[PDB]
């Protein structure tokens, strides 16, 4: 139970956090599209928002480092290099992005905060 | 082992959702006995994380197994036993024992749990306890999910002479105070050989409680398995029963026009079900009516539903368990409670259904009635099976029981029923009540024969009769 259902197809969608691949790359190396950075943080936000509390890091977990499925299919790790933004610095503000500076969404742990990542 | 223990003439699991320890008493005498329900599954009992906002999922981060949670402490819990018991309903306990917390914190009992320093002084388990940190991301790799946290939770070492002795401790004890079985959560991120171990050295059943001398506990164990993984529900078989969840997707998915009823002839092992009788199934479960998906039916589509809930009661397939619901909108939602935490219990109020936001599913006309349905065929198999070759099937069981339903068009036809001569209340649409049905009535003639009315704009789109709801 819980941690049971956070896969991708369950508690959490396929190819999850979609959008926040291009806003960690704007906020952290100031590379990604031309849109409003306040924009995409709100679609990125909301698709976080969409995921319930106990699957939240797991899905954040998966948009960096990825998941290998039951089809054998892996998803995620959609933070790769990108020119003038390595894949590292990226990666290292992934787990912000449910404090309190950023969507502010309660996790697993209790709070805006994602231990264990 | 594979046996769940009932009482004589009862039947079917009712997983009484987030009650206390005092209201599950009280529903076992004034409810479960009469329509004759075979057990209640509940909330894990023992001592859980204290999470913000006090959400379902808190049951699910272990901090002791004191017993002493929300539903209520020991002396709660023991006289919930003995009253259930005595009232030849047995209990199933959630156990959670492959991790502990995901955070620091105290839990519902008062007790410490150190998620960074891996202690949890209440049992006692230090970071020796555990397995060494990583994370689970690869289901093609048994060890990853099986050997590491899983979102995050410390995860237990059952490997250990130690772990192993506390959790058989935990359980046996659960054991002196009556209970008939467990319900094992993540048993897929366990290992078979160290569950085969544990399982191997719980004692036999407290006769004190009305059991059979020398009856074994039942066990009931979670693997979520769709196929294409390195585990395999498979794997567990061989020491107790497994949650079958391939049930509630292919029916979900049936019953909502996504296959032909008339293919539900030879519904069983030959969909790539387990067999039968190593199977515990029902239609939704506490976590997959918050993030199923389209295929699961729940209590918010109650026609489908209850078509779906009936299908299963019917059929001679497995070992069935009923969801009990409290109303929700969000997925991370509590159950109903008031500022200070304390849980609200439901009301059993004048039409016999709940208030308070308990959806008490298993108080439908439609499920104590096939529950009813399912006690009355016992020991029968599936006969005069008719199928308009389409979304209109029926079958008898046996002599003892006929059951029709439709997914498309109405269903007016005369059907033999295998059942003999009698006036017959549908116990869906109605029920045996002092002389009449409040709903529709069936009269069979003497060749078994029955002109069967149900219409697709009906609220329900099955109807049911059996030899004990007969005029
Ligand atoms: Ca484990
Ligand atoms: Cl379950």
């Amino acid at each position: 139970s819980v941690g049971t259902s956070c896969i991708p197809g369950m508690a959490i969608p396929h190819n999850p956090l979609d959008s926040c691949r291009w806003y960690v790359s704007t906020r952290t190396c100031g590379v990604g599209p031309r849109l409003a950075t306040q924009e995409m943080k709100a679609r990125c936000c909301r698709q976080l928002e969409a995921i319930p509390a106990y699957c939240r890091c797991e899905a954040v977990r998966i948009l960096m480092d990825g998941v290998v499925t039951s089809s054998g299919q892996h998803e995620g790790r959609l933070l790769q290099d990108l020119p003038g933004c390595p894949r590292q610095v990226q990666r290292a503000f992934a787990p912000k992005l449910v404090t309190e500076v950023e969507c502010n969404l309660a996790t697993i742990h209790g709070g805006p905060f994602c231990l264990s990542l | 082992q594979k046996d769940a223990n009932f009482a004589s003439g009862r039947n079917s699991i009712v997983h009484l959702f987030e009650w206390k320890w005092n209201d599950i008493a009280d529903e076992c005498e004034r409810f479960l006995q009469p329509q004759g329900f075979g057990g209640v599954q509940i909330s894990p009992p023992n001592e859980y994380l204290v999470a913000d906002g006090r959400p379902w999922w808190e049951r699910y981060q272990p901090v002791s197994y004191i017993i002493n949670t929300r539903s209520g402490d020991e002396s709660a819990f023991t006289d919930m036993t003995r009253r259930c018991n005595d009232a030849g309903v047995r209990i199933y306990v959630d156990a959670v024992i492959n991790h502990m917390t995901g955070m620091n914190g105290v839990g519902t009992s008062g007790s410490s749990a150190d998620h960074d320093g891996m202690n949890y002084p209440a049992v006692p388990y230090g970071s020796g306890d555990f397995h060494s940190p990583c994370e689970v991301n690869n289901y093609q790799d048994a060890d990853n999910v099986r050997n590491c946290e899983l979102v995050g939770l410390r995860d237990l070492n059952q490997g250990s002479d130690y772990v192993r002795g506390v959790l058989i401790d935990y359980m046996n004890h659960m054991i002196d105070l009556g209970v008939a079985g467990f319900r094992v959560d993540a048993a897929k991120h366990m290992s078979p050989g160290d569950l085969s171990v544990i399982f191997s050295g719980l004692k036999n059943l407290n006769t004190d409680y009305g059991f059979a001398d020398g009856a074994r506990p039942f066990i009931y164990q979670e693997v979520i398995d769709l196929g294409g993984e390195a585990i395999s529900k498979n794997e567990y078989t061989g020491f107790g029963c497994v949650l079958e969840f391939q049930f509630g997707v292919s029916l979900g998915n049936a019953f909502q026009g996504g296959n032909q009823l008339k293919n539900l002839a030879n519904w069983g092992p030959e969909w790539g079900l387990l067999e039968g009788l190593d199977a515990v199934v029902f239609v939704d479960n506490h976590d997959n009516q918050r993030t199923g998906g389209s295929q699961i039916l729940t209590y918010k589509n109650p026609k489908p539903y209850k078509m779906a809930i009936a299908f299963m009661l019917a059929h001679p397939y497995g070992t069935t368990r009923i969801m009990s619901s409290f109303d929700f909108t969000d997925n991370d939602q509590g159950p109903p409670q008031d500022g200070s935490g304390n849980l609200i219990s439901p009301g059993i109020n004048d039409d016999n259904t709940c208030s308070n936001g308990y959806v008490c599913e298993h108080r439908w006309r439609q499920v104590y009635g096939m529950v009813g349905f399912r006690n009355a065929v016992e020991g029968t198999q599936v006969e005069n099976w008719w199928s308009n070759d389409d979304n209109q099937i029926a079958f008898s069981r046996g002599s003892q029981g006929f059951v029709a339903f439709t997914n498309g068009g109405d269903l007016n036809q005369n059907l033999n029923t295998g059942l003999p001569a009698g006036t017959y209340c549908d116990v869906i649409s109605g029920e045996l009540s002092g002389g009449s049905c409040t709903g529709k009535s069936v009269t069979v003639g003497d060749n078994g024969s029955a002109d069967i009315s149900l219409g697709s704009a009906e609220d329900d789109g099955v109807l049911a009769i059996h030899v004990n709801a007969k005029l």
